[PDB]
């Protein structure tokens, strides 16, 4: 499947310290977000030399996910102290800038391992993204090798598509039956 | 010129009772093309295959997964019904199409 | 990782009977396609009631993958006899129509299991897609629950992106060195 | 021993599986659904092969003769129920099966083939296995042919009648009669 | 209209009955044979071509296997015809093993 | 499969004392019969109260199997001494009478176990029949519960059918190839 994350079974729960968008530390769980779709995405490392345009895209367009009643959550193996430092380092100096999404800290590497995206040899997450429905069931697995980023558009397409199918399963009995009277000659 | 899902009874199924839970990517050229073939020659267009599934308390549900273009055509012509062959099926058949979107049908 | 398929390690090899686009049966291996990028995608079942628009999109736009020196290969657990029958059943009757891509037959479910996309209880593949580079290394894992399809555009984006990064690793040593003469005051 | 898990004289291994019924509907059936009837349960390798499926058709054509003997014929292969349906709705003239008077069981997990000991491991398909199961769900007969040789409807009827004959002369009350010496 | 073994294959060939290998015994209903024999004399273009498997041996030897068109073959045999219309489908020695099991020969 | 006997793999070899049709004891092996098809059939017990019509049918019609270059061999768990006694007991007295087929003795019950037809609780063979080709490969498994016998006709049908398919695998390349000259054009 993916280390422990199985399509159609409940997404592995984590409890972890996150840096919320207001700059506070909160202890959140995936189960805290039952009732909402969750886009849970790992990135390798804070404070690398790469323009973090991928993470920023998800933060910038967080409104479009809130409109679809879904929460975007980012994660890496870096401490919450590091996440906070990276947020409060301005982009101009190779930082991240402020965020509209919470950033989860996975220092024990247990969450990365549960979602099957731990690169063992370097002790860091691959570029993994997981879509989890309002009932906490895993619906989608995306995992990219380190050099290739994820599209916010493709992520929205998937969330809308899963939600579409979810919605046309709120159905009442038909009130109609076939028989002599309904047959086409 | 028939179907390998329902090769006897063809019914006039009201568009309003068909559950179509899979999003359709329709090429509006093929839709417009079929819309004309429906007005000009109804007997050209096969009937669609709908799955008739009974819930846990015997409630009837009619699922259309196919004839994406044909359905779209009859929808444009704001028709009340579409020619369809019914195939009785199980809640376990439905799980192949919907996965974790499969509802707990009553 | 994904059952046995690990990002950055060589993609699990299969040998399987495929229905080629010419309508013949050939015994192909993933290793046959070293030197080309491979988009290897599973779909659940042949002859379901769904318009198979996803498979057709990949077949229709196979030219765009050939242009990028990559081969698209489809797979399901159905016999090669079934694949052939589905191809030779016209779309108008809920068949597939002719194909520009080979369709791999996985009746022992070993390939589905190796790529970690076997839904055990029904004995069928999830909607899994894998990108494999010219050296046979797995670069990308996509796995969707059954009701949601894959984008040809997003697949091309990933193949171009991996190929871009692959290409800017054909580099010669720099003719240049820093020192007193290169410093900006 | 025996046949993978199917033992003569013990209860036939139960399956639950999706079948294509003769009316063209999908139903979820179990072997246990047919207690009270004799069952002729037969595997064939694959749907949509290039062989004239004359063997399967013979059993379908002569299904009346089995119903007369209060027995149900059931066919099975590892192909999905979707495939069974497609094969039924493909006319014989084009190398299909045509309509059927017997249900066709789908065994995609290959668990049923394995239980009856007729799974050819290397190709992931059933051998030509046939099993006779009595009204009490007990396995009475095992027939397994290599792939190229088919089964006789007549020999199958002979076996069902013979087992039923012996079954019937075991519905006995104590004897009202005694010898004198 | 057109077979689900050879629909997207253009080429129909006149295959001599004497080169087709039919290794599976046929149970022929002589009513259906006699019926087709008439349709062949009256309207040849009614009767589809048979599907034969073209399999290459280990040394490139050609073998043509007919497992289907049991009644059609029997009809052309009765009319002592030299050839039968057939669509050829290239296949592997591993495909052949599904049909013949332990009768599968080591084709050269 | 069947205890140890697998369709398409070589039939389990036995070495056992048999009563030959001439009334002698010989030590035979299944491997002794490579080059011939073998119909190897178990029956439960010698000297039961049943008219042994099944065994006699196979003996009586042994010529028809010899014509098809196949050997019929019977087997049970009874000693060779018992087989001999049963042969030399005339039918009229509930014996077997003389035989045109050899009768194999399986007192260790190893052969019955290998072919997966040992009824553990009574220590006797079910009514098992196995068809084995000229190369010693198992082609067919028939196993009946005790009260139902086997047809000589159905056995011959199977032997002829396997032999038919065997024979159309002794093939030379066709000496025909498709091409311009063989194509049927549009009409």
């Amino acid at each position: 499947s993916s280390g422990n994350a199985k399509i159609g079974h409940p997404a592995p729960n984590f409890k972890a310290t996150a840096v919320m968008p207001d700059g506070q530390f909160k202890d959140i769980s995936l189960s805290d977000y039952k009732g909402k779709y969750v886009v849970f995405f790992f990135y390798p490392l804070d404070f690398t030399f790469v323009c973090p345009t991928e993470i920023i895209a998800f933060s910038d367009r967080a409104e479009e996910f809130k409109k679809l009643n879904s929460q975007v959550i980012g994660a890496s193996v870096d401490s919450h102290f590091v996440h906070l430092a990276w947020v409060n380092t301005p982009k101009k100096q190779g930082g991240l800038g402020p965020m509209n999404i919470p950033l989860v800290s996975d220092p024990k590497r247990t969450i990365a391992q549960d979602y099957g995206v731990l690169k063992a040899d370097e002790g860091i997450s691959f570029r993994g993204l997981f879509i989890i429905d309002d009932k906490g069931i895993l619906r989608q697995i995306t995992v990219n090798d380190l050099p290739v980023g994820r599209s916010v558009d493709e992520t929205l397409r998937l969330v809308q598509a899963f939600q579409f199918t979810d919605k046309h399963g709120e159905v009442s009995p038909a009130g109609w039956k076939p028989g002599s009277d309904t047959i086409k000659p | 010129p028939m179907s390998i899902h329902s090769g006897a009874a063809v019914h006039n199924v009201p568009l309003s009772v068909l559950i179509r839970p899979l999003p359709s990517v329709l090429d509006p050229a093929k839709v417009q093309s079929l819309v004309d073939t429906i007005r000009e020659d109804p007997d050209s267009v096969p009937p669609i295959d709908v799955l008739w599934i009974k819930g846990a308390q015997g409630g009837d549900y009619f699922y259309s997964f196919g004839g994406c273009h044909r359905y779209a055509a009859y929808q444009q012509l704001q028709r009340e019904t579409i020619p369809a062959k019914l195939v009785q099926s199980t809640l376990s058949d439905l799980r192949v199409y919907l996965g974790a979107s499969t509802p707990d049908l009553q």
